RNA sequence: GCGGCGCGCCUGCUACACCGGACCGCAGGCGUCCCACGGCGGGCUCAGCGAGGACGGAGACCUCCCGCGGAGCAGAAGGGC
């Protein structure tokens, strides 16, 4: 009645996403917000194509993302569950056992509201990985992971329930 | 989220007398040197005893002409008509919302739609 | 005279000309409820160059602002007398002024009210002078969705 | 017949399975463009099927997953990767 110890679940990484069109310097202003929280330099993703509704024009930086892992991942995500009152919508868990939530106010995460830094909403998405997934990413011997070892959303909701005592 | 030093549940169960000491001048003197009228007072016990006796979804949401009666912490959790000068405006009182006149939350005016 | 211009505190530059008093009400204005009722005296010099003021005098001044009641400033001088929060009388400093303004405005939106519509629609609240007075700039009841 | 230019040149047909095969026959292009749109070495996987995530929906981003090329390689089309 014991699972193999490699069958545990680990938070491989957390992505942090903003989408401030491009405005005049807004993407740079979100860079400051991401830098303090993750202690990392957020990389500016770029707009693809030029569309009418938003102001992206095939070259405006439209979003900033940093991927945080390990101890930083636990604390940044734990913040995100407290501010989301330990409640998450049930459908957030996805097919590959990846789930996300929305974070109003870069300030609500304990950052001080600033006249200089205007409120910027961000969103999160946490990727759950079963030890042994290296077979999918190694430069040599790159082969797809087997069915059992892939995290099914039901199994991951159980790891989220066990990890943060959340409710849906 | 916490209101006047009381958490939402504490102020919700707190009496009108309890939230009155820390409140604005209009609210403190509403009962401090004055009180309530007998018509105003009766209306309180026409929703109070209904708010505390829920048998399911409320079938009341009574329509009341009375408008500028300062709301009571207990009356939180229910929708009041707060009649504007023409049609009743259904208003659900938030727990932080208490401590001010039901007049503030009711709109008797047109928002804009002119500027021609 | 060691006038020592700048001496910026609270992320707000000051001047070698400003007297020790205007220096705080002039700390962006935001962050100092003034009228200098306690500011006129504090423990700092009434009329001297504000850079010349010693750090020790400035640090004691920083402490009196940090705990107004401990200085002995009466509550009426301070801005937040009753608080809709933990209900505790408090002063307002520079960053908290605009955070508390968000608290006052965003609360207004969540608790929908005539006083909130008269701010989200940008109509001047209270005065009802959006009738024939403020042609000024176009901050008047206009509208045109279609 | 100067209304057109098959008057030099190229792709796919017509073309009758080596090749060569006509026509003011069809379906189209060429007369340029780029010191990076070049050379090389390294990394990388693309359009997208889904299923998820502040605002955020046909649609903008960020994730995984399955992704034989269904992408882009300056322009004609056909090979090719």
């Amino acid at each position: 009645e014991s699972e193999n110890p490699m069958r545990r679940i680990r938070i491989e990484k957390l992505v942090l996403n903003i989408c401030i069109g491009g405005e005049g310097d807004a993407l740079t202003k979100a860079a400051k917000v991401l830098q303090q929280l993750t202690d990392q330099e957020p990389t500016f993703s770029k707009s693809r194509l030029t569309i009418r509704g938003f102001g992206i024009r095939r070259g405006q930086k439209i979003s900033t993302h940093v991927t945080v892992r390990g101890e930083k991942a636990r604390e940044i995500i734990e913040r995100g569950l407290r501010v989301k009152n330990f409640e998450l919508p049930y459908s957030c868990f996805s097919t590959t056992g990846n789930f996300g939530f929305g974070i109003t106010e870069h300030i609500d995460l304990g950052i001080k509201y600033d006249p200089s830094m205007g409120i910027y909403g961000m969103d999160f998405y946490v990727v759950l990985s079963r030890p042994g997934f290296r077979v999918n990413k190694r430069r040599a011997q790159q082969q797809h992971v087997g069915a059992s070892h892939k995290i099914t959303p039901d199994e991951a909701r159980a790891w989220v329930e066990r990890e943060f005592e959340v409710v849906y | 989220p916490n209101f006047r030093g009381v958490e939402v549940e504490k102020l919700a169960t707190m009496k009108i007398t309890d939230i009155l000491p820390k409140l604005n001048a209009r609210c403190r003197r509403r009962i401090g040197k004055h009180g309530l009228s007998m018509k105003h007072l009766r209306f309180v016990n026409k929703l109070r005893l209904r708010r505390a006796a829920q048998p399911s979804q409320k079938p009341k949401i009574v329509r009341t002409h009375l408008r500028d009666m300062i709301i009571f912490p207990e009356m939180i959790g229910m929708t009041v008509s707060v009649y504007n000068g023409r049609q009743f405006i259904p208003v659900e009182i938030k727990p932080p919302m208490v401590g001010r006149a039901l007049r503030e939350y009711s709109m008797s005016y047109k928002i804009v739609s002119h500027g021609k | 005279n060691d006038y020592r211009d700048l001496l910026r505190m609270f992320n707000t530059n000051i001047q070698g000309k400003v007297v020790l008093e205007c220096a705080l009400v002039g700390i962006k204005g935001i962050g100092r409820r003034f009228a200098n009722v306690a500011l006129k005296k504090a423990n700092i010099d009434v009329h001297k160059r504000a850079g010349e003021l010693t750090a020790a005098e400035e640090d004691a001044l920083m402490k009196v602002l940090e705990d107004p009641l401990s200085h002995g400033i009466p509550a009426w001088m301070l801005n937040r007398n009753n608080d809709f929060e933990s209900g505790k009388d408090m002063h307002i400093l520079v960053n908290t002024i605009a955070s508390t303004h968000r608290a006052d405005l965003e609360r207004l939106r969540k608790t929908r009210c005539e006083r909130g519509v008269r701010h989200h629609h940008n109509l001047k609240v209270r005065g009802q002078h959006t009738k024939s007075t403020g042609r000024r700039g176009h901050v008047v009841g206009v509208q045109r969705k279609k």
